[PDB]
């Protein structure tokens, strides 16, 4: 088991959409890496300058739309890929 | 540039003199008693050859008009060589005989266009007569006889070629190359033998033989070149679970991937040998698809859609045995559906039909031989390089003649077939008297090969020609033994395609040349 | 360009005139009494040579047809030189004799193709007769006699070559090079002596000799070139702990690594000498593996998998002694398993068999000599440069003749062997009379070497030929002493391979030349 | 012997961009029965331009033939994969000719097949292309060398008008090669 530190999130990126909206199969760069993924683990929370730690607004098991970049790191646990990214890199959360 | 223009009989005489020079050079090499010709080469040693096409190619004369005639009648030997691969000396002999007798009629006031028409009519009827007079050449004995006759009465060459097509069947590909020893050798390889060695010496399972040997291995086929290991981790791991060895066909395996495969080859977790993909652009894909069909696998490619990471065991091909050396890789008894192999070879046959280049159809036939039947290499053995060239030319002539014999059948050799055809066409008539004179010059020229063979023997061409014409059927003259007998029973067979092509090309060019009245060339 | 075409007897006459010019130039160098030939060179001084191959190579005539004949018969000497290394003058003498007698039969109406067949049959039977008539040449005395006869009766050359073959044995490699002095010298080096000096002069343990000397040192072998020290702290520190010296074989050691090794060399903590890995791509790895096997070590490489940081003492090879100078590195009594050395030399032998290039097989033999047996260099001593070239040619002829003698045995020299073969083949018959005439011209031409030797002596070729044919066995004519006696007991031995190659190549090219009827060349 | 080879309708010499389009492997020829025809003046390499077109064609179910300056890379990969998967029968062949000629004969094909050419200069984009924009033909046969459209569903009056315009270009042309190409 892996859990983050401070304002960091462990997310499992969802599989890229093989087929398009109308049933057209997309391959190569067409099926680009998905920017939404379910949250696997939430850190303790962001640390403020005064010394208080506030919990992250994201929750474990909620799909989040995140941004790729230097902030996100692709680690491997049990031959599986997990993205470690700061909560700021999480643009949105997917509900319903 | 300033042109010299020659009209009428002066031009015809100069053209005929050039034709006579070229044909005299060529036709001293006709028959079993025909001699050799030395062709000086600007680079290297002179070439001693007996082919008519080589002598015809080398002939070029100082006089521009005689040279025009020489080039025009050299086209006969060139076309006969390109089409049938043999009968170039007979084609040149027939062409000059049609020209010499045609020009005699032209000098006698006959209309040369109607002479051309009569020659063409006689030759069309002659081609029909040859097609009727031919007999199938399917057994090995007739094939040996055809090869022997085409190799200047060399029985070993005929027997070797008969054995070669017996081993490689109808679909196999036979090629002739230089050999090291003093004896001809035959190397027949079946199934796939694409010339790509191991990418690293460390794959070698048997150091004494220096060859990687895999018993019932998997075969991975990737269209893309690979330099990293992560793409084939699922494939290699699943192969390790299977336990069977793995052979990799790819555009290029190198770097980290190659080092990893080598390390695991020593470690014994998986027996892996990686060799380069045979062929090149638009061809390597074809060979990879053929290998996949034979081995019951699927080619991993970007265009096809799948990736190496998702490749599975069912994706990987299977074969009974695999051997790899520094040069060639052989796959023995690839586990694949016979229907798929038959469909693929049928597709390659259609590509052969649609192909218009000799190299392309040769490559496609080689691929067919890789899939079905086999590939035979005849290594010519000779003491020197000049003897190597001469014997290789004779062996290639014999190979082409055997192929023509299986394609179109055989007829009596020694010029007997054309003698009989001319005998069967004595009742042929044209539209006017000029056309009948042309028919007669074609029929008379049909006796030129036999007369030239006999003259090369030193005997009397007229006597033997009359004696052969007096007979019937396959009765003719064995010039090697100087005795009369049945040509088929004596083993003197000419491919029907060779005779037909020689007659057709000789007739076409010769009629065109006898129709000429003016000749324009550059001033000397 | 415009061609001159010659037919029949005039073409044959011009061809024979060219063959006669070339053979007359070559054959004045046959025998012990044969003289020298001056070949004018476009660069440098003229070359004084007695080899028939050199004279044949230089001959080119003004007349195009005579030049064609000259080049065709020069092929005989070229092939005889390439195959056996000696007997080029005898091959040219045999070829012209077959040509002159063959052309006489062609002029007498005989069929040249059957003459060629008869000559080939006679020469095949002659090769069998020679193989039967040969005797093994294994003792040093017979080798000395063969070398002496092949060096134009130079006993010192024969004795030197016999000594070289005794010292380097069967697996050793003997080469001939220029020498400074006025006397021939023999330099034999055993074990490994690859020509790579120290990478830095400061490694020198013995300044008086200018040579690093390591007693029972470790040997590190790295395929990759190294410039940093960080890769070999474990190896160097463990060597220091052991205390034994270290020799580094690598693609390149330079910069910080070399400076560090030099610093520790003076500091005495380690006695390390670094020399470059011998050879280049695909060869450096092979001979590095050879050194590893000989010294019982393992090569450090990226492809093999291991790294220098993980190299240990067991990885490092061991040898009894190591000698380093500016030019060469010598390893004395490498501590390696004999089974591994024998297996590696067997693999190199397999590569020799599979190799098709002379350079490749000589390099592989050099590697074999490095592993097993030794390498000998014969430095030819001469006063000037012309003398050096002539003596080096004679010594190379003697080397090739001794090698052919050990390969295939020896026969009576001075043309006696071919005389005896011709006597034993007097009962040979062909298929017709033309073939029997060809057999007879081959048998008569088999006496040409002895007759030309005697003629070079100034004696009567016919008288001595008759006297030698009257005898039997090894009874022949010592031309140096001009006396009759046993050829073997007088020490006149010809390698059987030399005689067989001369006869075979002469026969092949000569038969092809006598089969010719037309000759096409460029206009003058 | 002399032979006569007569080909009617459109038979411009452009083969399939990928061998995998072949519906009939025995003849080595792609065969489409009553397919749509998309005509793009621009060369394409991505897929995002024709999801509307491809999805709407798949919804219709009729096959599709693509004429374009060049289809390559991800576009060919996507169309080929969809061809095996059977969602849409798509064959893409290069537009014939070169500059100032490819546009002319593409407009000719559009008129013959009752379609409209997709181009930047004309104004519309591939993303806004619809079925009515796409051309229609009775049959389409593709081989390695030639592409043939049989009985293109197009207005006769438009065809006669276009051939009249080509005749006027013939009259105004002054080069033998130009009038031969127009004929
Ligand atoms: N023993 C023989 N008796 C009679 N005719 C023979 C004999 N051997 C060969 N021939 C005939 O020789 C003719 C031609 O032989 P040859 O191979 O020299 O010429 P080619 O095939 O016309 O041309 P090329 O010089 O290109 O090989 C053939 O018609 C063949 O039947
Ligand atoms: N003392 C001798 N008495 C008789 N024959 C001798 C004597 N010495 C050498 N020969 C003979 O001389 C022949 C050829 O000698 P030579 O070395 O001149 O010619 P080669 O080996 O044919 O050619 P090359 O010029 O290339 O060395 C051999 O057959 C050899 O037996
Ligand atoms: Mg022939
Ligand atoms: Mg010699």
């Amino acid at each position: 088991n892996i859990r983050p530190l401070h304002d960091r999130v462990i997310v499992k990126r969802k599989e890229v959409e093989t087929k398009s909206a109308g049933g057209i199969v997309l391959t190569g760069s067409a099926a680009a890496k998905s920017t939404r993924g379910e949250v696997l683990a939430v850190g303790n929370g962001r640390i403020l300058e005064n010394g208080e730690v506030k919990p992250l607004d994201v929750k474990v098991g909620d799909i989040v739309i995140f941004n790729d970049g230097y902030g996100v790191k692709s680690e491997k646990i049990d031959n599986e890929e997990v993205l470690i990214m700061s909560e700021s890199d999480i643009l949105a959360i997917v509900e319903a | 540039a300033a042109k010299d223009v020659k009209f009428g009989n002066d031009a015809r005489v100069k053209m005929l003199r050039g034709v006579n020079v070229l044909a005299d050079a060529v036709k001293v090499t006709l028959g079993p008693k025909g001699r050799n010709v030395v062709l000086d080469k600007s680079f290297g040693a002179p070439t001693i050859t007996k082919d008519g096409v080589s002598v015809a190619r080398e002939i070029e004369l100082e006089d521009k008009f005689e040279n025009m005639g020489a080039q025009m009648v050299k086209e006969v030997a060139s076309k006969a060589n390109d089409a049938a691969g043999d009968g170039t000396t007979t084609a040149t002999v027939l062409a000059q005989a049609i020209i010499t007798e045609g020009l005699k009629a032209v000098a006698a006031g006959m209309n040369p266009m109607d002479l051309k028409r009569g020659i063409d009519k006689a030759v069309t009827a002659a081609v029909e007569e040859l097609k009727a007079l031919s007999v199938p050449c399917s057994d090995s004995k007739a094939i040996a006889q055809v090869g022997t006759i085409s190799a200047n009465s060399d029985e070993t060459v005929g027997k070797l070629i008969a054995e070669a097509m017996d081993k490689v069947g109808k679909e196999g590909v036979i090629t002739v190359e230089d050999g090291t020893g003093l004896q001809d050798e035959l190397d027949v390889v079946e199934g796939m033998q694409f010339d790509r060695g191991y990418l690293s010496p460390y794959f070698i399972n048997k150091p004494e033989t220096g060859a990687v040997e895999l018993e019932s291995p998997f075969i991975l086929l990737a269209d893309k070149k690979i330099s990293n290991i992560r793409e084939m981790l699922p494939v290699l791991e699943a192969v390790a679970k299977a336990g069977k060895p793995l052979l990799i066909i790819a555009e290029d395996v190198e770097g980290e991937a190659l080092a990893t495969l080598v390390v695991n080859t020593m470690r014994g977790i998986v027996k892996v040998a990686a060799v380069k993909a045979p062929g090149f652009g638009d061809r390597r894909k074809a060979m990879l698809q053929d290998i996949a069909t034979l081995t019951g696998g699927t080619v991993i490619s970007e265009e096809i859609g799948m990736e190496l990471e998702k490749a599975t065991l069912e994706d990987l091909g299977q074969a009974k045995r695999v051997v790899i050396n520094k040069d060639t890789t052989t796959i023995i008894d690839g586990v694949g559906e016979e229907a798929a192999i038959q469909g693929r070879v049928a597709q390659i046959r259609q590509q052969i039909e649609e192909a218009t280049s000799d190299y392309d159809r040769e490559k496609l036939q080689e691929r067919v031989a890789k899939l079905a039947g086999g590939v035979a290499v005849i290594k010519v053995g000779a003491a020197t390089e000049v003897e190597m060239k001469e014997k290789k030319a004779r062996v290639e002539d014999a190979l082409h003649a055997t192929r023509a014999a299986v394609e179109e059948g055989v007829v009596a050799g020694g010029g007997v077939a054309l003698i009989r055809v001319a005998s069967k066409l004595a009742d042929l008539r044209g539209q006017n008297e000029d056309q009948n004179v042309g028919i007669k010059v074609a029929l008379r020229a049909m006796e030129a090969p036999l007369r030239q063979i006999v003259l090369n023997c030193g005997e009397e061409p007229s006597v033997v020609a009359n004696t052969v014409k007096g007979g019937d059927g396959n009765y003719g003259y064995n010039a090697a033994t100087e005795e009369y007998g049945n040509m088929i029973d004596m083993g003197i067979l000419d491919p029907t395609k060779v005779t037909r092509s020689a007659l057709q090309y000789a007739a076409s060019v010769a009629g065109l040349m006898i129709t000429t009245e003016c000749m324009v060339t550059d001033l000397p």
